[PDB]
């Protein structure tokens, strides 16, 4: 089990806001890609958020 | 401020540079909000999010 770190605010050039979606895939050299998909919640209210 | 006690119906608000009475100034199509109890400072003027309690 391994964890990929991404500096999103630098990658997209701005911080992602509330009520916004982000989607993607981590695509290996061969084999099926891991889908990523989430919508940031309506109200940020704590420092670490479980986008899941 | 009224999270720390005071009189409703005589609350002021802040147009930049002044303080003026809330209820009398509020426009006909709008509602205003006054925080009466909030433990965790969750309500802010630009984002009034209310949570349990
Ligand atoms: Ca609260």
């Amino acid at each position: 089990l391994a964890g990929v770190l991404v500096n999103v605010s630098a990658a997209f050039g701005k911080h992602v806001g509330t009520r916004e979606r982000v989607s993607g895939y981590l695509q290996p050299e061969f084999g099926a890609p891991a889908v990523i998909e989430f919508t940031t919640p309506a109200a940020f209210t704590s420092d670490v958020i479980e986008l899941q | 401020t009224l999270k720390n006690g005071g009189s409703i119906f005589e609350a002021k608000y802040n147009n930049t540079t002044a303080l003026k009475p809330l209820f009398d100034d509020l426009p006909a199509t709008a509602f205003g909000i006054v925080v009466l109890q909030d433990a965790d400072t969750s309500c802010s003027k630009d984002t009034p999010v209310i949570n349990k309690g």
